[PDB]
RNA sequence: GAGCAGAGUGGCGCAGGAGCGUGCUGGGCCCAUAACCCAGAGGCGAUGGAUCGAAACCAUCCUCUGCUACCA
RNA sequence: AGCAUG
RNA sequence: GAGGUCCGUAGCGGUCCUGACGUGCGAAUCGGUCGUCCGACCUGGGUAUAGGGGCGAAAGACUAAUCGAACCAUCUAGUAGCUGGUUCCCUCCAAAGUUUCCCUCAGGAUAGCUGGCGCUCUCCGCAGUUUUAUCCGGUAAAGCGAAUGAUUAGAGGUCUU
RNA sequence: UGCGAGUGCCUAGUGGGCCACUUUUGGUAAGCAGAACUGGCGCUGCGGGAUGAACCGAACGCCGGGUUAAGGCGCCCGAU
RNA sequence: UAAAACAAAGCAUCGCGAAGGCCCGCGGCGGGUGUUGACGCGAUGUGAUUUCUGCCCAGUGCUCUGAAUGUCAAAGUGAAGAAAUUCAAUGAAGCGCGGGUAAACGGCGGGAGUAACUAUGACUCUCUUAAGGUAGCCAAAUGCCUCGUCAUCUAAUUAGU
RNA sequence: GCGGAAUCAGCGGGGAAAGAAGACCCUGUUGAGCUUGACUCUAGUCUGGCACGGUGAAGAGACAUGAUCGUUUUUUCACUG
RNA sequence: ACAGUGCCAGGUGGGGAGUUUGACUGGGGCGGUACACCUGUCAAACGGUAACGCAGGUGUCCUAAGGCGAGCUCAGGGAGGACAGAAACCUCCCGUGGAGCAGAAGGGCAAAAGCUCGCUUGAUCUUGAUUUUCAGUACGAAUACAGACCGUGAAAGCGGGGCCUCACGAUCCUUCUGACCUUUUGGGUUUUAAGCAGGAGGUGUCAGAAAAGUUACCACAGGGAUAACUGGCUUGUGGCGGCCAAGCGUUCAUAGCGACGUCGCUUUUUGAUCCUUCGAUGUCGGCUCUUCCUAUCAUUGUGAAGCAGAAUUCACCAAGCG
């Protein structure tokens, strides 16, 4: 998505290939919205059960 | 500003100075049946948005004090609205400053 | 903006499942009388890649 | 150039009716030193004004540090 | 409980 | 005799010469030189996806020489404080770029400057002028042995420190 | 001293200005920027400044004669 | 503009046990994934292999629990009033309140003194933050000063190493 | 200062040469693409209320100084149409 | 009998829609407010008068710092008196204001407009007229009256805010106050609502829209009213050259130099301005090629040296050739 336009991804855009926000988002997002981890309990490299 | 609670000023019903009661006016809360209200429930039920303006760019810090003065006369009863020049700060019936003293 | 490709995907145009070559669907055989009382038995007649 | 912030115990800092920890001095403990204990001393960048009275408030100077200074 | 050095 | 293996035909593409041409053979072609050439390969036909939609190994790329929102008709003679144009003669009069207000500074409203039509009178009134009286002013000049603010140099006194 | 005055309607264009003698603010200065008074150019041709928007003279119906303004009178070129 | 861009295998997160996850649709017992079922479907980042992957949950996000003061709409309840009406109690989600999470977006200091010639300063004191840039690497396609300083390459090099 | 018909082959000084109502800059109370902590909305989605929408049995209640009987609010369990 | 559906209600909602994103300005931006006001000056002795001209101030403060009356006189200095002093308190003398009067500045003021006391609420109710900006419109502010009711003083008088010049705000909407007020519509009563008159809630862009960015993917109408490149005026800065003569040059101002001062030229630097050019005059360098200038490096001819020779400095005619 970060190597796409804003016109076509709420992720591209910029003179440097970067996010721009936060990945994480609600589950009660619409349409077009919804990319990313969705509605994340956790995030990062897992370490333990 | 600092005011005296008594003041004996003219009465407009019995025609004469008489004592009155002094204190200071407060906005009353608004009607939900004033005719104005009414219109603009009746305009902002339904689809457009909002339609009269909202005002954002205050400029003024004070207001304008009004007093309400109350005719001491028993069966007059009696009310004006007595306006003052605006100060950020007032109070009603404070202690009379006396000079020549020490601080 | 644009439609975004995870929400092209569902209107099923190019993004619909390639089944001709598909064998069939892989379900189990219809629950009967005999299966619920008792049994049957059959031959298994090929092993076969879909 | 224009904007902002900061000048105070030897050195780092707080803060309208001059202090902190460290440093220093003197005496304790110790064979002695550091550690520890008991005390003492040391001073609001300059100028003018408001206020009864200011390190603090308001202006002007002397230093210092940061942010800018684009577009052809 | 804490006890470094010549 | 394996390999998204190498050189290299056909095919597919399009590096460099910033070569040719550049009212061209051509609204993208030509030559030499180049990349790949058993694979994520090339290709006909059929078929599906249609405009704030499609499709995109992602360049805002392609969608009939049209794409950072196709094309056709209509609403529509859309709006323009902004450019350009605005058709015969003669006679008489003849300016303004200034005041106040406006999301006002390429624009208006308003006063001023103009013209036209008159009317009421005349054959007392007025004046971008002087004179005779009468007031008003604080600029040029001058002053600092006069106030305020500066500022140079010598004198004479004293116990005033 | 000079001169006929008063008064009412309707009204277009204009609301970018510029220059010069004296006064004058900013700036080193400017064919720079900003004001005061008067006159010009814009809207204006004509004689002179060789040439020129505003300089000097003088303002304009079509002509004949005469005379002047400012400026001129070796030749171009009218006039020592 | 063929590239350093995109993709890629690999790595790592996130949601979902089907009345579900993601998505389409004006609408229906509508539809795609799906002839599918976690070795799967869907959503992101990085980019083979080798070696590593430091600290910060203060900010902004995401997320788990609902009982302390809280707030909190419509409907319903009660009371007063002649009635419209007003008042009161009650009180969902969501915000606040309390945990987690950086292979989520992101962030990762300054000032003084000191070693027996100077120079550095391992060491000390101090103000401070959520944490104060760890391992590595460089005048780099990232360094203004800058044509940095040394060495090498040359007769001489703002170039290269 | 000077200048003499009509021409041919070259040439790139000049015509402030040609093409295109400057694409840079500014103005317009002209736009569009995109973004968000701009303003005003909105699809979707989360939650509450009323209707569809029934049958019982218990618990906690308001009722018609203890209990009973029958009116209703709510919690739980069970039933099916 | 809950999923679910129908209809309402609250939350979230750049996924999507519509729209806005001031002005002035030695181009625009950033900065600033010269956008509403006040004092001195500019400002040219009536009044008026500009620039991002100069020096400043304002969005307040005051139950008294408003109103009367009475009684006093201030800043400062001199001379004295236990502690006491540079500076506490007392006394006398001089003292035109050199003090104070809320604040910026200007004006004004001495048995007061200053200081201290006494009594008070003219900072109240009402209709007109006038001045200031001005269009002779508004607001704000102010001035003379007039009619009530009061304060104060023995009284004449003075007072409807602050000694004067500033300190503030329309339509619509809401809110309070006032009348034995009018309407609330076929008639009557009572709530309610609407009127009329006076205050308040505010628009600081202050005669008063409700409002964030970016475009190097860009578009349109125009603009030389307006920048970037060239040309023009100017020459601060840059470059070059003079005049004077303290000193240097072991002596010796001037062979060669030349401080402190001062006068110019040039348009090969940069600025300053914005006159031409936005229905287009092709931007830096390098290559190639021509010509011109002299402010002369070398070459020809000369003059002076702190010129013995050699080499080297200063100057003159001189741009022919490098
Ligand atoms: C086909 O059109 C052209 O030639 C191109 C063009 O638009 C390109 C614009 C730009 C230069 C900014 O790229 C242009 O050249 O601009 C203008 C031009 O047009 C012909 C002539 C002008 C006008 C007077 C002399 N000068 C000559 C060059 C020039 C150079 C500039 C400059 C402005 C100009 C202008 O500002 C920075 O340097
Ligand atoms: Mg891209
Ligand atoms: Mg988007
Ligand atoms: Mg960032
Ligand atoms: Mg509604
Ligand atoms: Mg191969
Ligand atoms: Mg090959
Ligand atoms: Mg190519
Ligand atoms: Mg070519
Ligand atoms: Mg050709
Ligand atoms: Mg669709
Ligand atoms: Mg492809
Ligand atoms: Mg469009
Ligand atoms: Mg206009
Ligand atoms: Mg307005
Ligand atoms: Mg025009
Ligand atoms: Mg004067
Ligand atoms: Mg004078
Ligand atoms: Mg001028
Ligand atoms: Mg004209
Ligand atoms: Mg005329
Ligand atoms: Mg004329
Ligand atoms: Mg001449
Ligand atoms: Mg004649
Ligand atoms: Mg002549
Ligand atoms: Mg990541
Ligand atoms: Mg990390
Ligand atoms: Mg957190
Ligand atoms: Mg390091
Ligand atoms: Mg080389
Ligand atoms: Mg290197
Ligand atoms: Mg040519
Ligand atoms: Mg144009
Ligand atoms: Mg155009
Ligand atoms: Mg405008
Ligand atoms: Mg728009
Ligand atoms: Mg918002
Ligand atoms: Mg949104
Ligand atoms: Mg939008
Ligand atoms: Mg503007
Ligand atoms: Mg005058
Ligand atoms: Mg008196
Ligand atoms: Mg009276
Ligand atoms: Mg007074
Ligand atoms: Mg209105
Ligand atoms: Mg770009
Ligand atoms: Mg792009
Ligand atoms: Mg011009
Ligand atoms: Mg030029
Ligand atoms: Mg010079
Ligand atoms: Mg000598
Ligand atoms: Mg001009
Ligand atoms: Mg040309
Ligand atoms: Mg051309
Ligand atoms: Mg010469
Ligand atoms: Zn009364």
């Amino acid at each position: 998505g970060v190597a796409m336009n804003p016109v076509e991804h709420p992720f591209g855009g910029g003179n440097h290939q970067h996010i721009g926000k936060p990945s994480t988002i609600r589950r009660d997002a619409p349409a077009g919205r919804k990319v990313g981890l969705i509605a994340a309990r956790r995030t990062g490299r897992l370490r333990g059960t | 500003v600092n005011v005296p609670k008594t003041r004996r000023t003219f009465c407009k019903k019995c025609g004469k100075h008489q004592p009155h009661k002094v204190t200071q006016y407060k906005k009353g809360k608004d009607s939900l049946y004033a005719q104005g209200k009414r219109r603009y429930d009746r305009k902002q039920s339904g689809y457009g948005g909002q339609t009269k303006p909202i005002f954002r760019k205050k400029a003024k810090t004070t207001k304008k004090i009004v007093l309400r003065l109350e005719c001491v006369e028993p069966n007059c009863r009696s009310k004006r609205m007595l306006a003052i020049k605006r100060c950020k700060h007032f109070e009603l019936g404070g202690d009379k400053k006396r000079k020549g003293q020490v601080i | 903006g644009r439609v975004i490709r995870g929400q092209r995907k569902g209107a099923g145009s190019v993004f619909r499942a390639h089944v001709k070559h598909r064998k069939g669907a892989a379900r189990l055989r219809a629950v009967d009388f005999a299966e619920r009382h008792g049994y049957i038995k059959g031959i298994v007649k090929d092993i076969i890649h879909d």
